[PDB]
């Protein structure tokens, strides 16, 4: 990407760092323990030499999280935060038709931020209220917002956004079917 | 004491050293009545831990010469002004016990100056050592052998005539030598019957003799830790019988190999390839042509000399990826029993990016030393691809690395042994200068494997794996209309992977049954899948794919007919 | 199966010997289009016709020299497309459709696919 991607440099895909990585991988495998995992959001521009046998040949495609996957991602993001049982998480995950993991994380973070701001503002006012009108008997009612509620999540989802457009998903689908297992052997049977 | 038996590796430079030193030492009186200059100094160089000192000691013991060892830092650690006395006394003492062998271990410390030559006293030490080394009055028979990691590390004046005029690269031991080193290092530990030292030797690529000894010691220590510690019965001296009761198992050696970290994996390998023509199923025209070009000049040099023809010393393989060009080069090297050096594309790209083409000079020198050798430049078109290929750079096809390779080849041919083989998947972008006479002019085209070739490739890939006789291989090869060697290898690997996964899953479930429902009588039915079956191969072939498209084969056919022998001489007849 | 059916349909009019295993020919044709199979069948028929014309003619040319010379036996040198004709045809077998433009067709079929994520759609129970 740094060198381009649409036109790029005049030379090919080979670069110094990838060449050194290839040399180390070729000289690797001796250890029998190190396992190389590569992640790339632009498979089209990746150097083909990276995918040759003895290199990162096993290509694995990570698709956008499904409804169940989205529910799990929301639960993982909200495990630490106090979330009221009233807010249904399965409904929110299903509602998000194509949100990525990052998008779900952003929604959860925005909901937490809204809850934090509301709690801070409310307890601050309540403190003015004692300072302005000193009550004869001190009786704190505890926290006005002890956990994240449905309204916080609704306001946060109001700003929910899909970071990943469908056109880049289309390009990934193209590359995936660019690793197509032919179209004539699907019925291969041995002679018997 | 130490002798040829102790010297392992069978690397065939010990024989050269023997041929060098017997008569000067084994027959010293002979040189008294004959006017000939023996080898005054021999420079043994190679990766550390290769047994250079061991080789020198063994030669001294087996020839009876008084061995003297001048440790590099031993003299260097001494006070300035009196270390020179130590060196002079060492030479005088070696002179007294004629014949004698003076071994200078770690010579790159006494005379490391590569014309940089920092400091003052070290210059004195190097100059005085030079005076002593050149001061050998050819009387007596003291032979000065020195050890150094690389020839260029020591002072160049040490490399000059009369000081160290001949050099031997011990180099890393090979699989055969690794096995022999393991045998020598495993002779008093009462090795177990299950362990064979052959599988370990094959998996031991990258180790040196010191590395092999360390691995054996680590395996022995693992065996000692696993057993005889639980009992904890220990005394001042462990009982010999109790310690002998233990046998080093294959598992211990496997763990040690996992914990090896060989001390110079990166070092280039000069080894006779084990690949044979059997691995490649065909290419009979190509096989015969390669046999001609390489084998004929050496097997029958006299007939080449009779006709006054100099055989070509360069061949360029061109063809689609995965067809076996590297394997063909290895096979041709194996048939001639000549060392094989492979320069893959990453190395060339590293030299090009780093703007360090002097490595080509070093590579050619290494190939020259290991003669007979087949210097193979795998995927030589990598630099052209890196610079482009359709538009590329503004300049022509010439590049630094290819220019250095051409210069070395032009300055080559003197050795009469190094043979350059080039493989390229993009013949169109290869520099034309590479194909000029005196260079890789003999262009050989490697086509996609035929049906018979495909059958042979499948057999070679599946030789190790347990394959059921039910699965017909000829049918599979014929079914694959245009699969490349790489494609067939992928199909075989996928079938093996499917079989392995099925076996693992099945035995895992079967173990749950035993655990869930403990059977009253234990009766294992053995392996549910002992060998690869028809269904595994059918599922694997379901994912079979043709890596090489027909359009790139069309371009290769174009270039092939771009080396067209005209169209008017086919009927040439002499007038009679 | 489609290739076998196409081969059978093309060769229905032509007299094909039962010995020729048409299924083997269909299965060996990995990715031939219908046009390629028709071309192979036409080439086999042409080879059979050329052989029949040459053999009958050369026999008649020799026989006509002596009037009534050889017997009146009514021989048919080639009365059906033989196996060798099918090998002769397959020697010139050609793949009209390259895998790249099949790639393009599958690409357009994917682009026409009904997006993604609505497979699991279910109305609430
Ligand atoms: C037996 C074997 C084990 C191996 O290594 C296993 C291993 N141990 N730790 C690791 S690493 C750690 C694990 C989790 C993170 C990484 N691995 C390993 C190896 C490969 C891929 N992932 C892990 C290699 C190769 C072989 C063999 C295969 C065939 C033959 S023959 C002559 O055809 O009969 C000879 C030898
Ligand atoms: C006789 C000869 C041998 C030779 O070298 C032979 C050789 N030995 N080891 C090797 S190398 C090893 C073998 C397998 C891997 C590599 N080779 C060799 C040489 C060329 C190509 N391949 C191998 C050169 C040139 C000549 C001659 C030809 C004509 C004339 S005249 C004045 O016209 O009468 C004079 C001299
Ligand atoms: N082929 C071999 N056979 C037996 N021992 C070897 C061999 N190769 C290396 N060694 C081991 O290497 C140890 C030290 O290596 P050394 O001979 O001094 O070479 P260098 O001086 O280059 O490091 C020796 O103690 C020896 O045990």
């Amino acid at each position: 990407k740094a060198r381009g991607g649409n036109i790029g440099d005049g030379g090919g895909a080979a670069d110094r760092v990838i060449n050194q990585i290839l040399t180390e991988m070729d000289g690797m495998s001796t250890k029998k323990n190190v396992f190389i995992i590569g992640a790339t959001n632009r498979p089209d521009i990746i150097d083909p030499a990276i995918l040759r046998p003895g290199r990162l040949d096993q290509l694995i495609y990570i698709p956008l999280p499904d409804e169940k996957s989205r529910v799990a991602i929301l639960k993982a993001n909200l495990r630490k935060s106090p979330v009221a049982k009233d807010v249904d998480l399965e409904f929110l995950a299903k509602m998000t038709n194509g949100f990525s993991g990052a998008d779900l994380t952003e929604i959860c973070q925005r909901a937490c931020k809204l809850a934090i701001r509301e709690s801070i503002e409310s307890e601050i006012r309540r403190e003015r209220e004692r300072q302005t009108n000193p009550s004869a008997m001190e009786v704190e009612e505890d926290d006005p917002v002890p956990e994240i509620r449905r309204d916080h999540f609704e306001e946060a989802m109001r700003f929910a956004r899909r970071s990943v457009s469908d056109n880049d998903i289309r390009k990934y689908e193209m590359f995936a079917q660019t690793l197509q297992q032919s179209r004539g052997f699907g019925s291969f049977r041995f002679p018997s | 004491e130490v002798g040829y038996d102790d010297i392992g590796g069978c690397r065939k430079q010990l024989a050269q050293i023997k041929e060098m030193v017997e008569l000067p030492l084994r027959h010293p009186a002979l040189f008294k009545a004959i006017g000939v200059k023996p080898p005054r100094g021999i420079l043994l160089y190679g990766p550390p831990g290769t047994g250079k000192t061991l080789i020198a000691r063994a030669v001294a013991n087996e020839t009876g010469a008084f061995f003297f060892l001048i440790n590099g830092p031993e003299i260097m650690s001494k006070l300035a002004g009196e270390s020179e006395s130590n060196l002079r006394k060492a030479f005088e003492e070696a002179e007294k016990n004629a014949p004698a062998i003076i071994f200078i271990d770690e010579l790159d410390a006494i005379a490391p100056k590569r014309e940089k030559t920092h400091g003052e006293v070290e210059r004195r030490i190097v100059s005085q050592l030079l005076t002593l080394m050149d001061g050998l009055k050819q009387r007596a028979h003291v032979i000065v052998m020195a050890a150094t990691n690389r020839p260029n590390s020591i002072d160049p004046a040490l490399r000059r005539f009369g000081r160290f005029d001949r050099e031997v690269d011990i180099g890393i031991p090979d699989a055969t030598g690794r096995l022999e080193i393991l045998q020598i290092h495993t002779k008093n530990m009462k090795l177990a019957d299950d362990v064979d030292l052959e599988q370990v030797a094959n998996e031991t690529h990258g180790h040196v003799g010191a590395d092999l000894a360390a691995l054996c010691s680590e395996a022995a220590l693992q065996a000692i830790r696993k057993k005889m510690d639980l009992i904890d019965l220990e005394d001042e001296t462990i009982d010999a019988e109790v310690m002998n009761s233990l046998a080093v198992t294959m598992d211990d050696f496997r763990w040690a190999l996992s914990q090896s970290n060989p001390s110079a994996l990166r070092e280039t390998v000069v080894e006779v390839p084990q690949v044979t023509w059997e691995d490649i199923g065909g290419l009979e025209d190509v096989k015969r042509e390669l046999q001609e070009l390489v084998q004929y000049p050496v097997e029958h040099p006299d007939k080449f000399l009779k006709f006054g023809m100099t055989p070509s010393k360069g061949v360029l393989f061109y063809g689609p990826p995965g067809c076996g060009k590297t394997l063909l080069a290895k096979a041709i090297a194996n048939e001639c029993q000549a060392n094989f050096i492979s320069i893959k594309g990453p190395e060339l790209l590293t030299m090009w990016f780093g703007e360090s083409e002097a490595n080509v000079r070093e590579i050619f020198d290494k190939a020259r030393q290991a003669a007979p050798c087949v210097l193979f430049f795998d995927e030589l078109d990598s630099i052209a691809k890196a610079r482009g290929g359709n538009i590329g750079d503004g300049g022509g096809a010439a590049d630094r690395v290819i220019n250095q390779i051409l210069t070395e080849m032009d300055g080559m041919s003197t050795k009469k042994n190094v043979f350059i083989i080039g493989a390229t998947n993009r013949p169109d972008i290869i520099d034309p200068a590479i194909l000029r006479p005196g260079r890789l002019d003999q262009l050989i085209y490697i086509p996609l494997p035929d049906e018979k070739s495909r059958v042979a490739i499948l057999k070679a890939n599946l030789r190790k794996s347990p394959v059921a006789k039910d699965v017909d291989l000829e049918f599979l090869a014929k079914m694959t209309n245009g699969f490349s060697g790489a494609d067939l290898t992928e199909i075989c690997q996928r079938a093996c992977k499917l079989a392995i996964r099925e076996s693992i899953e099945s035995e895992i479930r079967r173990e749950r049954e035993r655990q869930t429902n403990p059977s009253a009588m234990e009766v294992e039915e053995d392996d549910p899948v002992p060998e690869i079956r028809r269904d595994h191969f059918e599922e694997a072939m379901r994912f079979a794919r043709r890596s090489v498209s027909d359009n790139d084969i069309r371009k290769y056919e174009m270039f092939a007919q771009t080396l067209q022998q005209s169209r008017g001489f086919g009927s040439f007849r002499f007038p009679s």
